[PDB]
């Protein structure tokens, strides 16, 4: 069993990239588990074909406490035999927004949903802020591999740098490593090698470059994921190649943070 | 002038000392540079005195009993310990006051336990309680008791706080134990600190739950003026002529009631920063009373301080301040015209305790004199920060 | 009951005298004395009021009841280890981390530390 | 008179630039305002002081012994005709709460008393991605009297504005915190002005002037300078000026009405941003 | 003066009453109550009696004198930031870390924490 | 037990404050002090007093500890206040601990 | 009825093997002995428990949360008829390495392992440096009789001198005394007489001299004491003699530490180091 | 201006190897400084020609306090390029034995001994245990490079493992890295490849293999470094090569700790332990 997490700022195609990754992995006979560590209840809509999967926090609130919660109502199986967990946050302004992640991980460990011959577990974690229950997988050594989804925008690169700093802080206390930098395109000039340069600057390797196209939206309307919407699509094969590079990845390194002026100069000398 | 000459003079003077004494005393002598903002890189202060060098500093008992607590007139101050300490400080300081001594005022009287050998061997807590009873019977009109402890009190391990609490509960009296043993601290500064702590902990927080006193938006309290020869009264007449109301006086001609009523004051006017900055900071943090430092030495500093104090109130106070300045201008103009030609160009050297070396510089310069050398016995580094610019 | 509130936000630790057993909780004591503990709920389900309680008089430790709601909230923010949960279940002894809105003042001397952030970092 | 404003919104949509240009216009109009940058990346004061990312309160606090040793002048700097700037900063990633710096900086400024009487406007530039934590500290402790949410035509900004309104309505009873309006920063997408107008009407609040996109903002950014003083004769300078007068003259402070995610989806659908969803 | 001794070696923190200003130091108070603070010298230079002192009543903080011997020992141990040295030198306020053999008990409520190791890890 | 009931032994007896609505509204502590004074008046051979609190005592808000301390110091006799309210604890088990 | 003893010495000379063999020999005489390993290496109960490593008190306290919840049974392990406990140590780089000792003994004293139901209590303490934790059994009067293992090496007798300095420092407040010196062979020709002279200088005696036997490795390969492996070997006889003379030891003296020059000249006297001269310093 | 620490169990020839490295670096136009943090003040004997260099803390106690102490008094240049300071240590049973190291380092930073002319700073530190003052160079990022001197004896590799764990614990604090392992050899078979394998399993590299020699005894009775005594002796050129490898080192790694059973099985396969 391999524990991987997907981080990065919100709005960069994180959820759909993770969904295509796991569906592609399930196409090969592997069995995967999804834990949505994003307060938005959208991390598992494209593999279950639902309006919004009911979150663990909502069920715990409606069923009194989390001790009355049953595994069958929170663990839903979708296409390819994937196991789906959805960790909703509390209302804005009501305590820490990361209590849902801690509660869900503790519940999953208590009910034993990990040892059931799984091979891949994927934590779709919000990366805008690394704190509370969002830094909890790094704090508790839950996700051994971490991938950051970024683009050629200042916010995305800063989020990647912050997550790298968070990895560095807890490097000595466990085997939490940054596998690579997933790159998503917004149809801008000179973006692929910008991200390759960032990855080489902070020690990792670029995993795969995902271009922007309209097929994923047409699949999104049908509450459908791209691969099993149309397996012969070019983007479907690109997602398959991304999955192949993820599973056959053996480089695990400890990154080095880059300063604000370094990132500014890197962005400036590449034409943006 | 002759900065290099000054440094060579310092080096030559430091030659007689042994190595340790010379190395320590080199840090305490400096050549003034007014552009310096932090004194820590130029001079070092608030350190222990080198043994056997005839220092001029005092003890914490001098700074606590003799300086802060002593001027309070309606309280009775007991010099707990042997007889000499109270004897040498009796009426040696000219903190003026109004009252009938021995009946309702006790500034120039020496109360002491007069410790003997049996007091040292066995203790003086029972003797302290008996002394408090005798004070209560003999001086009924006293409005409070403060017990200033000398060296043997802390050296033999007496519990004067418990005695103070018990006697204050029994007699419904304000009894303030002050642990101002001479060996505590290197000079009178720690005595000031301990006296301020005692005032804060046992006196200040008494009229907190009452509101009988009628407050006024022009309420100020003089802090750090000890009425040495009547200075506090001149400052008071200058402030009242501006239209402000002075509620408290710390501590020259001061009363326990004024100290208790101080927290109901709009603005604190701190004259001596060194001795009463602690209680002013405590007041600002607790009751929200702003405090500001002023200078009433000479006409220039007096006018500047008067304008600064008036700037904190409405325009009527400013107009009254201008009226006062106009009224008092001819007097000091005549004084200057009479005395400046006789004193012009003379060079003066100063060495006083704290905040007086820098405060009186303006007064000397108003008559044409110039200060060529100054210093302190027990000022801290912030005082040197303040006095670098003025020299 | 004597309570000493401590926080990096507070320039000085604050000593207060409280009446034990009141229906109003430690949150009432904190609010009366102007101690800024974040209270962001009225049902005791958030973790905003998380504090660290130290019993200064170790001999005078009073047995209490750890409510199921408080236990679940403390576990939700990861501030309740298994050993302390077992201790509360068997010996009826309080845990180190408590919730201000769910903490009943007892007749002892307490030190209440808070950092100004909600429970769960 | 001591008006306190907060600028919320999703990270990366232009809260800092809009706040700095607004403050430049207000200072141009003879109003002494003060900027508090409560965003963890600490760049809310770059275009005022012109030097660099201003050193935050947390950096001095770590360098000094305590937040009390820190001097008020050390963190509160002046630029653009006496306009004052303070920067909150934040802790190291994965340590504590990212909003701790906001609480520390506000407590520090309140204790020293930097909120002087002669100040007319205090603008907090804060991060709106997560409402919780110290980022909710201005609302919960009534630090910010009125809030403006910057937004765009994207889903994420719309949802962030909804969450900020949810926080405002949750804390409305306990303080004078109120919503003033919404600012639409343009991504040059089609049919986005009426989109933000529709969301503002749904929330029950009016909509602060919409700012179109252009490349003059980057031209001023490269020189570390605001658009207003790089080219006061441009349409952008008077654009930010007009937004400023509407800010000063704004009087509609209402309790918003947060909407459901499904309502957000249908309101994106009706403007063509989100495609029509068919159940079959 | 009320002193609360706390240590991971002690199962419970102890509350003791002490006479303020005694010639016997905190070390006398610790010894007479059976608190095992490691004392390993008689000239005050070893630093093994290092303790962390917290004034529970922030208002009732008493100014003191930090002697040069204590300052040098604390620097040799490392439990003395430059900011605390400046505060003690200018405002006559005690540092966070003290030496029990050289600490005079003041009239306030104190919390004294020690780990059982000599000063300097 | 072995003792003269009502003189030096009081096991089968029932001493109670008998709270009314005016006690529920206006304090109740002064009633406790007066009750202690009456107990000392009518039962001089007792060797101590315990005050077992019932449900409303904690709910309305009362300081029986200060009353116990003050009256014990005044009458030189031990007074033990027991916050054994019914709602505290799920069963009799916590009553033993209290 | 309880004789509290400690074994000190520089790490790597054979404190653990000598201690375990001494306990094994004592258990043959019907005595009940208990071992405390105050060395961070945590291997002083290997040859008795037959295990790979005894779980330390610090490890149990970390896995269980605190030391107050720890039981005696999982901490005290009874093998060969004698009880065994391990102090352990903290992570290298943080805290004081001797802190585990302070955590262990204290815990034991509160649980009742220190009640006099035993004839002998032994502390295998690391004596390469004398600091808090490693000098706590001397400072807190928890070890009546100290035995120093020493070889014919400069470092070993330096460590002996340092431990004796600690003992004489804490000689006026307690009954901590030096019971003798144990010599383990380093295949040195003059080492026996060397440490004889060292003990004479210090005012103490050799309890015994232990020959270097290759059968000790053959005993350790089974995780076994040499007494049990060959009861009939001569190494077992030497260990039994050492045990009997430890029991019959009545010379408990406050040592007289020597200086560095005295140690240097003692090394010179027996040929371990050549003759130094002042005229041959610069060449 | 590069700082290196020499760590290892006492009795591993740490001081001798460090002094020979210093003397080999001095001749090649490099001014370096040795600091002996071992309680024994013998880390500078082979350079200063002295009997026992006066430690910092001895004189600090004699001169009242550290403030009344002068840099020229502790900083003696026995060789022109080389500069030596002795930290010293307290009497056994008196506080933490490593506080002298903290005092010495703070004194040197206060008086600016690290200015304008130092190519190498070496800290000969006690490695039998890492804690307090001895862990201070690793903890406070004082020594960027760390080299462990070890032999084939089990306790040498155990100390090396402890030092590796200590470096790992403070890896994120600063640039403190393990730069290599140094082989001081006793006359035993299968030693070079032993700690070579230890190096590969630690993720580090073995620097050099320094065997036993008779010239070292002649040097110690001479009270001078071997290169100073006999610059033609084979071990002199060997120390020269060791210094050359030290200067031209480029790879510094975060070590990997090794469990007890794994080191035990290594010693099993090599047969040093039966
Ligand atoms: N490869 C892609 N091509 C085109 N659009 C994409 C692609 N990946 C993501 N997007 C768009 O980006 C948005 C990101 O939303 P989503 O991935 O659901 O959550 P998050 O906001 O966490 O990334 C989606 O609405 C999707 O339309
Ligand atoms: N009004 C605007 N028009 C066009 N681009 C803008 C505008 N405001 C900001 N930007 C661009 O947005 C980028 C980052 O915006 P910024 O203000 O840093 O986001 P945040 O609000 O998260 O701080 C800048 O590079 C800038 O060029
Ligand atoms: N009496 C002995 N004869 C021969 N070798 C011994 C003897 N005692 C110990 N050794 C050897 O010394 C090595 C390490 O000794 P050990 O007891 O671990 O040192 P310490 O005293 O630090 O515990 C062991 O591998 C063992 O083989
Ligand atoms: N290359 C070498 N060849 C022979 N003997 C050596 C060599 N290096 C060190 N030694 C010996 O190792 C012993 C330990 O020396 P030293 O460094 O003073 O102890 P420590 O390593 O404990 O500091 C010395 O007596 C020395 O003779
Ligand atoms: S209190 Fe102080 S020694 Fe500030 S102890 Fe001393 S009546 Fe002096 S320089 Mo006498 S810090 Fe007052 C003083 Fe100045 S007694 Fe007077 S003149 S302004
Ligand atoms: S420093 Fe201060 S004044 Fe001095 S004694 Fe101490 S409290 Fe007092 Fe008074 S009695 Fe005489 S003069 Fe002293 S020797 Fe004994
Ligand atoms: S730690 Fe992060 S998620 Fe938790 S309250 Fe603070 S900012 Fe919000
Ligand atoms: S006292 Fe000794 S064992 Fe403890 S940390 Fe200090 S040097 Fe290390
Ligand atoms: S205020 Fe929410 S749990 Fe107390
Ligand atoms: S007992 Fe050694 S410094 Fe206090
Ligand atoms: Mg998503
Ligand atoms: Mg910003
Ligand atoms: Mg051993
Ligand atoms: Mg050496």
């Amino acid at each position: 069993m391999r524990q991987c997490a997907i981080y990065g700022k919100g709005g960069i195609g994180k959820s759909t990239t993770t969904q295509n990754l796991v569906a592609a992995l399930a196409e090969m006979g592997k069995k995967v588990m999804i834990v949505g560590c994003d307060p938005k209840a959208d991390s598992t809509r494209l593999i279950l074909h639902s309006k919004a999967q009911n979150t663990i926090m909502e069920m715990a609130a409606e069923a009194g406490t989390v001790e009355d919660l049953e595994l069958e109502d929170v663990l839903k199986a979708g296409y390819g035999g994937v196991k789906c967990v959805e960790s909703g946050g509390p209302e804005p302004g009501v305590g820490c927004a990361g209590r849902g992640v801690i509660t869900a991980i503790n519940f999953l460990e208590e009910e034993g949903a990990y040892e059931d011959d799984l091979d891949f577990v994927f934590y779709d974690v919000l990366g805008d802020v690394v704190c509370g229950g969002f830094a909890m997988p790094i704090r508790e050594n839950k996700a051994q591999e971490i991938y950051i989804v970024c683009s050629g925008e200042m916010m995305a690169m800063y989020a990647a740098n912050n997550i790298s700093k968070g990895i560095v802080k807890y490097a000595n206390s466990g085997s939490v490593r940054l596998g690579g930098l997933i790159c998503n395109s917004r149809n801008t000039d000179r973006e692929d090698e910008l991200i390759i340069a960032l990855a080489n600057k902070l020690g990792t390797q670029m995993i795969h470059f995902v271009p922007r196209d309209n097929v994923v939206q047409r699949a999104e309307i049908r509450r459908m994921t791209v691969i099993e919407y149309d397996p012969k699509a070019k983007q479907a094969d690109e997602y398959r190649a991304l999955a192949r590079k993820v599973v056959d990845n053996k480089l695990l390194v400890i990154p080095n943070p880059i300063t604000m002026d370094e990132l500014e100069e890197l962005l400036m000398e590449f034409g943006i | 002038m002759s900065r290099e000459e000054v440094e060579s003079l310092i080096q030559e003077v430091l030659e007689v000392y042994p190595e340790k004494a010379r190395k320590d005393r080199n840090k305490h002598l400096a050549v003034n540079d007014p552009a310096v903002t932090q004194s820590k890189k130029c001079i070092i202060s608030n350190k222990k005195s080198q043994p056997g060098l005839m220092t001029i500093r005092g003890c914490a008992y001098a700074g606590s009993k003799g300086v802060v607590w002593g001027p309070i007139k309606d309280m009775i101050h007991i010099s707990h310990g042997p007889v000499g300490c109270g004897q040498y400080s009796r009426a040696g300081r000219r903190n003026y006051y109004i009252g009938t001594t021995g009946v309702n005022a006790f500034v120039t009287m020496n109360f002491t336990s007069d410790f003997q050998e049996k007091d040292i061997v066995f203790g003086g807590d029972k003797k302290l309680a008996k002394l408090i009873d005798e004070v209560e019977t003999l001086f009924p009109l006293n409005k409070g008791i403060s017990v200033q402890s000398e060296c043997p009190i802390g050296l033999i391990g007496d519990d004067i706080e418990s005695v103070s609490k018990v006697k204050g509960a029994e007699l419904s009296k304000t009894i303030v134990p002050v642990r101002c043993e001479g060996f505590r601290g290197v000079s009178q500064s720690l005595g000031h600190h301990i006296a301020n702590d005692a005032v804060r902990d046992w006196v200040l927080g008494k009229r907190d739950e009452d509101t009988t006193f009628a407050s006024t938006p022009y309420d100020v309290a003089i802090i750090g003026d000890y009425n040495i020869g009547g200075d506090a009264w001149s400052s008071r007449i200058l402030l009242e002529e501006m239209g402000l109301r002075c509620v408290a006086q710390w501590s020259g001609d001061g009363s326990i009631s004024e100290i208790e009523l101080t927290p109901k004051v709009k603005l604190n006017l701190v004259h001596c920063y060194r001795s009463m900055n602690y209680i002013s900071r405590h007041m600002e943090e607790k009751y929200g009373i702003p405090w500001m430092e002023y200078n009433f030495f000479g006409p220039t500093k007096t006018i500047e301080s008067l304008r600064a104090i008036a700037a904190k109130f409405d325009e009527s106070i400013q107009k009254k301040c201008e009226e006062v300045i106009a009224k008092y201008k001819p007097e000091w103009e005549a004084v200057v015209a009479k005395y400046r030609p006789r004193l012009e160009g003379k060079r003066v050297m100063l060495y006083i305790g704290g905040l007086r070396p820098r405060h009186v510089i303006g007064a000397y310069e108003d008559l044409g004199m110039e200060v060529v050398g100054t210093g302190y016995e027990f000022a801290h580094n912030d005082d040197y920060d303040r006095t670098m610019k003025e020299m | 009951a004597t309570i000493y509130f401590s926080s990096p936000l507070m320039p000085h630790n604050k000593k207060v005298q409280a009446v034990a057993g009141k229906r109003s909780t430690k949150k009432g004591v904190a609010q009366e004395n102007g101690v800024k503990i974040p209270f962001e709920c009225q049902d005791g389900n958030c973790g905003s009021c998380l504090v660290k309680i130290t019993h200064l008089d170790g001999e005078r430790i009073k047995g209490m009841l750890l409510t199921d709601k408080e236990r679940n909230v403390l576990k939700s923010v990861g501030k309740l280890p298994k050993s302390e949960e077992e201790r509360a279940a068997v010996r009826d002894l309080p845990p180190t981390y408590r919730l201000a809105c769910q903490t009943i003042v007892t007749d002892e001397d307490l030190l209440v530390e808070f950092t100004g952030e909600p429970g769960g970092a």
